[PDB]
């Protein structure tokens, strides 16, 4: 019954290292390509399991201010790249909970912010120095199908993960620009259909809606380019003389049409399904109660523009199509509309029938996190051997460079290299293994020989040199990764106080 | 309460409520000071290193802290630097008079004592300040952008930041007009570097599906000036409402060139799935505008406001020097440059990192304010706790002089002046202690220009550091918190009334 | 969050353990007192359906089950419990600190081991080889264990041999549909071949009809507006009139005033079928299913052949003899309570299925837990073969399936530790032709009793207890 509400700046720090490590140490177990998924289960009436971290943080809820800052940037790198969120998170709380010690030793937190940004420098230089990029992945077709074996590793879509592996590098190859090197919103890779299996997922360059047909009996192959998209509204004899207006107002879609050549000219909302059998029979296709936001979508199938309105509809301006197939788009349900005859979509999206849901997000996310590395490979074709083997070889540097520092940045850079070590214990725990042995055996190894791929075999496979293994990343990504975490354990101990208004003693 | 009655307790009381509200300021002093973080209740978490910023939104109730924070937010609004300084010196006089209260000290002794003091200082301060300004700051301005770096030595940015200075000095003077903070806003940018950073004198801001509808503006206009709409833009009786709608659309177009306006504004939502409707008009437009860039651009260009549909007015297109509109790092922005009155310069915050603009606002806004108050004022004295070690000491010499009661009120008050260059050096992250021995020790012998080095935590001559800060304000600043202190004192009962 | 899942796994499991095999005990199915006076059911599939379960994990599970139940056949019990002591094994390793990832990759090398010990031992049947029914017999009566229909199992039997040359094309199972009424026995079953709805417009519409068209409603001063609607609706009719249908579903509600005029016209106003036997009727017989009939006029239309209205046993047992495709063989029993309707169409419908995979894939491994030791032999051989921590994960996988036979061994109210373990060291020397039979409580070759179980959900079961496990054992947090 004598509560008290004061936080005092030390022990202030003391609470937030906490939640860190409350809000870290808790996803650290999903690190590496055989993590332990995260089952996510909404608070109302969703459950949902998943391995990304930067999704589990994303779904989970934190109440200390301290982890939604740090979740909502999170958040805000996934946004920038999407990779290595784990590593981050992780990496920060490592550095936190073994800079706690430095704080109970006395070191004021400025002097530990400094001296971590100090061993970032170094370990940025360091990794630069140790990179042995390839520079030839531009025509590399055949090499890019080994490079997202890791990222899909973790699954058994290995059986048809070559299909999907081509469909990516053909999606980055019929968008390749060498000026921008980006892909847009409009551009979206992204289409979930329930049903089906692992190579139902198979690459077609098309419009994809799942609405109803303009009839049982219109022939749903239909070649003329005439095609459009309208807005076209609903909106006592009074009832028939209404009915009879609106069918005037339709007569524009029947008679007062073919000059302006909209043969194929979808609706949206309610319509009479007589004049529906009167165009069959004049043969004018028209597709009534479709989406809202599908307007762009079925007109940019050959990389045109949005025509909604009924007087800016033009020739030039017709509907779009992609490229002329027959198949059935349904096996068991009804044919998907088809939107593919004419042209090459610029905004291409490759089509996804997979069986299972799980396997949708696993195959979206890995697709957009293979466009990710991509992007980076042809804005900047510089990678690294990761696997903990680069974390080991930036501990090392950072601890050398201690024996000739400062007071308080050298015992802030022997802290930043005991912290750069948790990722390969984190790897090894997760692969199950000795945590500690495995690290320090493969550090020995890693300063015996002057290679710096020597990491962490996870897979159990032969040897722990990943050049065999094509295990990857990027320069960019691990620079991104180790410059945000510094940044992340800076400014948390900038902070000293919290306060809040409406205060409770 | 806990003893709120006549006299010593209540004063006692007092004294205790201004040190807890100067405890939530205490440890942001000093340009690389502490931060906090403030959430606003509904779940919008404020973080900010200025003191000034952390007072204005604090939740004070006690009276003794309301008349100490309305204190502070006076001196704020009478002079923008130095707002945790007089609170915390203030809190200091009252925590060091604190242990002479409940032995009999009459405060009217202290009030009186605590106004000659404050009156010697005053006088003694004049009596040291130096003139600079003439010294090669106008014109040969390598006095100015040396004294200008001061906030960015010693740091990542040191290879640049004689750039960033030289530039912002240069918008600086062709704008001395008594520059405001407000009027002269900076804007990030997603991507790029910190090189090529660069200033519009103008506005920056991004074009987004509600801010701008039609893209490929003309450019090179001469005459662009903006028309401020208050009407949507984008598009028995059952088809009388459709009559009535469709009309409204056609009656839309008619400002097209009726009204003649290259640029219009509005506050209700735009459309950008109808840019092609908007092609058709052809002509630029604005929507869901900040009143940052509606201010910034009625005091620099003077676009027109229109209430009515077909509101016709002469200022619609008006004289306007030029219309800019260039991508900044893959995103075009909207620059509204070339103004008869365009006192506006807006910096473009360039760079990869997104985390940097905590960073930057706290070192480019740092260095304007002391390039424009070293331009302002002419003479400067050391600063970095120099010039309170000094007036301590002076202080100290003054009161063994005076027979009396006010003696050991004014040795008291030259005790705490010492807090400034010791929170600095603390905050710091040094042992204050031994920096504040050095300090005073060369400074009663050596010289009367020494105080804190932030880099090497080390007691330094920052008069050849040019760390200046203008006399006038440091005198006005001591005279703020004396005075508040004062009035502390002088209150002894505290009346209700609470409901009847 | 794992030993709650986990805890929560293994108490769904034990809920239906009690049910396995053809002795379990009975469940009530109790709820707020408002509808539960008492409801019993010795399966445990239907147990799953009406659980209310709380643990996501044990939700997963359950959705595991019911794929189980509706994919091929009836396992869901087995599958449950399996996976139940999967996971308790689970729990008991994790207890002496071993790494779930390695648990997992044992699991994974050794299911794959008593998967093609499982294929080893598989032996094709002769009914799709040399025309045999006593395999037929067997796989039926396994199957349909647990229940009483043995008398007329002979009739349920002949459709399932008339099913692979003329009810099928490559395992069709929607051409047979199962109804029945209240008030009867076990000699009742009988071959239908329509639905038993009657005629609406009296006494003196014939029996027989001429050719049936079948399709689907579409509808059924204001009153100016409803007289021209009215009118509509009679040149409507009149149009129907012209198209000489004499069959045709009516989904939506009509009256008497077009009802005599739909009579008069030929047309039988079908007062909205169940749409199971407008299914049957569109596969079988040609009838398609649309929104409207305005647009049909000549080429749209149904096709049939002879459909006729007769009254048989005091109830109204329409007989829809003479349809284009003779597949529509359908079951009319007559049961008394309300549980023999539910009880009789998923036995009916679970063992169609497995015959319908048996005349699919003609391969199959004797049942009554000698398969499960013998995956459990395999297992354990390869267990001690292999070096590291993995053993202890497959010799857990060999417990579990140990101790899936001793479940229908304690259902049945006999020993436990002795038959079992007497069957274990048996099958090293007494192998897969050797077996359990609960008929006599003791060992016995099972391939002389000849109950079997067909391979495919065999393998299913195997393969989706272990998946199921997997997916579980990999939580770990919330
Ligand atoms: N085959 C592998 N061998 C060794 N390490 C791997 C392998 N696959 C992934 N990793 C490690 O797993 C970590 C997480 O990778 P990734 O999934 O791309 O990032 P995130 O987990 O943040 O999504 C990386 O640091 C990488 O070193
Ligand atoms: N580079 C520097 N070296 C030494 N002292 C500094 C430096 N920059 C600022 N200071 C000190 O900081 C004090 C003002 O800081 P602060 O009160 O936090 O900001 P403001 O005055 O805007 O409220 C001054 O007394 C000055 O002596
Ligand atoms: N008469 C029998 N003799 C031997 N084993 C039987 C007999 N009836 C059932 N079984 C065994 O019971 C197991 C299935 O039991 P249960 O779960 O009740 O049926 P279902 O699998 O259809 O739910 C099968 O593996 C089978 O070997």
């Amino acid at each position: 019954q004598d509560r008290k509400s004061r936080l005092m700046g030390l022990e202030a720090l003391k609470s937030h290292i906490m939640a860190a490590k409350a809000v870290a140490n808790t996803m650290r177990t999903s690190l590496g390509p055989n993590g332990l998924d995260k089952m996510m289960v909404d608070k109302d009436g969703d459950v949902t399991v998943t391995n990304d971290g930067a999704t589990i943080l994303s779904m989970m809820d934190v109440d200390h201010q301290i982890a939604k800052l740090m979740v909502e940037l999170s958040k805000s790198q996934d946004d920038e790249i999407g990779d290595g969120t784990t590593g981050v998170v992780v990496l920060a709380g490592a550095l936190l909970e073994e800079a706690e010690q430095l704080l109970d030793r006395g070191i004021h937190p400025i002097r530990i912010a400094d001296g971590y940004e100090q061993a970032a420098r170094v370990a940025i230089e360091h990794l630069d120095k140790i990179s042995d990029s390839v520079l030839v992945d531009i025509k590399d077709t055949e090499p890019l199908i080994q490079t997202a074996k890791t990222t899909l590793g973790s699954k058994v879509v290995n059986s048809c993960h070559r299909q999907m592996a081509e469909i990516a590098v053909n999606a980055v190859l019929t968008v390749a620009d060498m000026e921008r090197r980006d892909v847009d919103f409009e551009l979206i890779k992204v289409e979930g259909k329930v049903g089906g299996r692992l190579e139902d997922t198979k690459l077609i360059k098309g419009v994809i809606v799942d609405k109803d047909f303009s009839h049982p009996q219109m022939p749903k192959k239909v070649e003329d380019a005439k095609i459009a998209i309208l807005t076209c509204p609903f909106e006592v004899e009074d009832y028939k003389a209404l009915q009879k207006y609106e069918k005037e107002k339709f007569e524009e879609m029947i008679q007062q049409i073919k000059e302006t050549g909209a043969n194929l000219a979808i609706c949206q909302w309610g319509f009479d399904d007589e004049a529906n059998h009167l165009l069959l029979q004049n043969n004018l296709p028209a597709v009534r109660w479709v989406g809202g936001p599908e307007i762009e979508l079925i007109a940019i199938a050959t990389g045109g523009r949005i025509v909604p309105r009924f007087s800016e509809l033009t020739a030039e301006k017709l509907g779009f199509a992609g490229l002329v197939q027959e198949i059935s788009f349904g096996t068991t349900k009804d044919k998907m509309l088809v939107i593919e005859q004419c042209k090459n979509s610029r905004a291409v999206t490759i089509f996804i029938r997979g069986g299972n849901k799980m396997i949708i997000e696993e195959a979206k996310r890995s697709l957009h996190d293979a466009l990710c590395v991509i992007r980076n490979l042809i804005r900047d074709n510089r990678v690294v051997y990761g696997g903990g083997a680069a974390e080991i070889s930036c501990a090392l540097a950072v601890s050398q460079e201690a024996d000739k520092c400062p007071t308080l940045e050298q015992y802030a850079m022997r802290a930043f290299a005991d912290a750069l070590e948790v990722i390969p214990m984190a790897l090894s725990e997760n692969s199950g293994m000795n945590p500690i042995q495995t690290m320090t055996e493969v550090r020995a190894r890693q300063v015996k020989e002057m290679n710096p791929a020597l990491g962490i075999d996870c897979l159990h496979k032969g040897t722990n040199d990943m050049k065999q293994q094509h295990v990857i990343e990027t320069l960019i990504g691990k620079k991104q990764q180790i410059s945000l975490a510094t940044q992340m354990v800076r400014m948390i101990l900038k902070i000293d106080d919290i306060r809040k208004p409406g205060e409770s003693e | 309460g806990t003893d709120s009655s006549q006299g010593i307790p209540q004063l006692v009381s007092n004294i205790s409520a201004c040190q807890v509200i100067a405890e939530a300021v205490r440890t942001t002093l000093g340009p690389r000071g502490m931060d906090k973080l403030i959430v606003d209740g509904r779940g919008k978490a404020t973080i900010s290193n200025d003191g000034a910023t952390i007072l204005k939104l604090l939740d004070v109730v006690h009276p003794a802290a309301k008349t100490l924070v309305d204190i502070a937010k006076s001196q704020d609004a009478e002079v923008g630097d130095g707002t945790t300084s007089v609170t915390l010196l203030a809190a200091e006089f009252l925590k060091q008079v604190k242990p002479y209260v409940e032995e009999g000290l009459h405060p009217q002794i202290i009030i009186r004592a605590f106004r000659t003091a404050t009156q010697l200082a005053v006088n003694k301060i004049k009596e040291i300040a130096v003139t600079v300004k003439k010294a090669d700051k106008v014109e040969q301005r390598k006095l100015l952008e040396k004294c200008a770096m001061t906030a960015l030595s010693s740091k990542l940015i040191s290879q640049q930041k004689a750039f960033f200075a030289k530039m912002v000095v240069d918008a600086v003077m062709m704008l001395d007009d008594l520059l405001q903070l407000k009027m002269i806003g900076i804007k990030k940018v997603q991507g790029g570097a910190l090189e090529d950073s660069q200033l519009v004198a103008g506005v920056a801001f991004k074009k987004t599906f509600s801010y701008a509808g039609f893209e490929m503006q003309p450019k090179k206009y001469h005459n662009p000036k903006i028309a401020l709409l208050n009407v949507e833009l984008e598009l028995e009786d059952y088809q009388a409402i459709v009559d009535a709608e469709w009309n409204i659309l056609y009656d839309k177009l008619e400002k097209i060139h009726h009204s003649g306006a290259k640029v219009v504004l509005s506050k209700l939502p735009i459309g950008d799935v109808a840019t092609q409707y908007f092609a058709d008009r052809d002509m630029f437009c604005a929507g869901r505008v900040p009143e940052e860039d509606l201010k910034r651009t009625m005091m620099a260009c003077g676009g027109s406001i229109q209430t009515s549909v077909n509101a016709l007015s002469a200022d619609v297109l008006g004289r306007c020097q030029v219309f800019e509109e260039t991508q900044i790092g893959g995103e075009r922005y909207n620059f509204f440059t070339g103004c008869p009155k365009a006192k506006t310069c807006t910096f473009i915050l360039r760079g990869g990192a997104e985390q940097f603009m905590e960073e930057t606002e706290r070192s480019l806004h740092d260095a304007i304010m002391i390039v424009r108050r070293a331009i302002k004022n002419d003479s400067v004295v050391a600063g970095g706790g120099a010039i309170e070690m000094e007036l301590s000491k002076y202080l100290r010499d003054y009161s063994r002089t005076i027979p009396g009661k006010q003696q050991l009120l004014i040795g008291a008050y030259a005790k705490a002046l010492e807090i400034i260059p010791r929170q600095l050096c603390d905050n710091a992250g040094f042992d204050a202690t031994n920096i504040l021995n050095k300090l005073r020790a060369r400074h009663a012998q050596g010289g009367t220009w020494y105080g804190v080095d932030i880099n090497n935590e080390d007691i330094a001559d920052n008069f050849e550091a040019f760390v200046w800060e203008p006399a006038m304000v440091r005198i006005n600043a001591l005279t703020a918190a004396s005075e508040a202190a004062c009035l502390i004192v002088s209150v002894d009962e505290t009346i209700k009334n609470p409901r009847s | 969050a794992r030993l709650t899942s986990f805890i929560g796994a293994i108490a769904i499991g034990d809920l239906v353990k009690s049910t396995l095999g053809p002795k379990g005990m009975d469940k009530i199915l109790l709820s707020s007192g408002r509808d539960a006076s008492l409801m019993v059911t010795n399966d445990g599939a239907t147990i799953l359906k009406n659980i209310g379960v709380d643990n996501p994990a044990a939700k997963v599970l359950v959705d595991m089950s019911r794929v189980q139940d509706d994919e091929v056949g009836d396992g869901t019990t087995s599958v449950t419990v399996l996976a139940a002591e999967l996971l308790r094994e689970a729990e008991s390793l994790i207890a002496k600190k071993i790494h779930p990832q390695t648990i997992i990759a044992g699991w994974r090398e050794a299911t794959k081991a008593a998967r093609e010990a499982l294929l080893s031992s598989a032996v094709d049947h002769g009914s799709d080889e040399v025309k045999f029914r006593q395999d037929l017999m067997n796989i039926a009566g396994t199957t349909l264990s647990s229940k009483l229909l043995t008398h007329h199992k002979d009739h349920f039997t002949k459709l399932a041999v008339e099913a692979v040359l003329r009810l099928k094309g490559s395992g069709n199972l929607e051409a047979i549909h199962i109804i029945k009424k209240l008030g009867g026995s076990l000699a009742d079953s009988y071959l239908d071949e329509g639905f038993l709805l009657d005629k609406k417009i009296g006494v003196n519409q014939p029996k027989r009809i001429e050719n049936a068209k079948i399709l689907i409603a579409n509808t059924g001063k204001v009153a100016e507006i409803e007289h021209a609607e009215k009118e509509k609706m009679k040149e409507k009719v009149e149009r129907i009139l012209k198209h000489g249908i004499n069959c045709f579903i009516n989904r939506q509600l009509i009256y008497n005033y077009p009802e005599q005029l739909f009579g008069a016209a030929g047309v039988m106003a079908i007062e909205h079928a169940d749409f199971a036997g407008v299914e049957r009727l569109a596969l079988v017989t040609g009838g398609e299913i649309a929104s409207t009939f305005d647009h049909p006029e000549l080429v749209k239309l149904g096709s049939c052949k002879l459909i006729e209205e007769v009254m048989i046993g005091e109830d109204k047992l329409i007989h829809f003899s003479g349809v284009a495709l003779g597949e529509a063989c359908t079951i009319v029993l007559r049961g008394a309570t309300q549980q023999i309707l539910d009880e009789a169409e998923r036995s009916l419908h679970d063992a169609l299925c497995v015959l319908a995979q048996t005349v699919k894939d003609s391969r199959t491994v004797y049942g009554g837990g000698c398969s499960e030791m013998l995956m459990a032999h395999a297992v354990t051989q390869l267990a001690n073969r292999t070096p590291g921590k993995e053993a202890v994960a497959m010799e857990s996988y060999a417990k579990a399936l140990r101790m899936l036979p001793t479940i229908i061994a304690d259902n049945a109210g006999y020993d436990s530790a002795d038959l079992v373990a007497q069957l274990r060291a048996a099958h090293s020397e007494g192998n897969t032709t050797a077996g359990l039979d609960m008929r006599e409580g003791t060992i016995g070759d099972m391939a002389i009793l000849g109950i079997t179980e067909s391979f495919q959900v065999k393998r299913q079961v195997l393969l989706s207890a272990a998946e199921a496990a997997e997916v579980i054992l990999r939580v770990d947090n919330i």
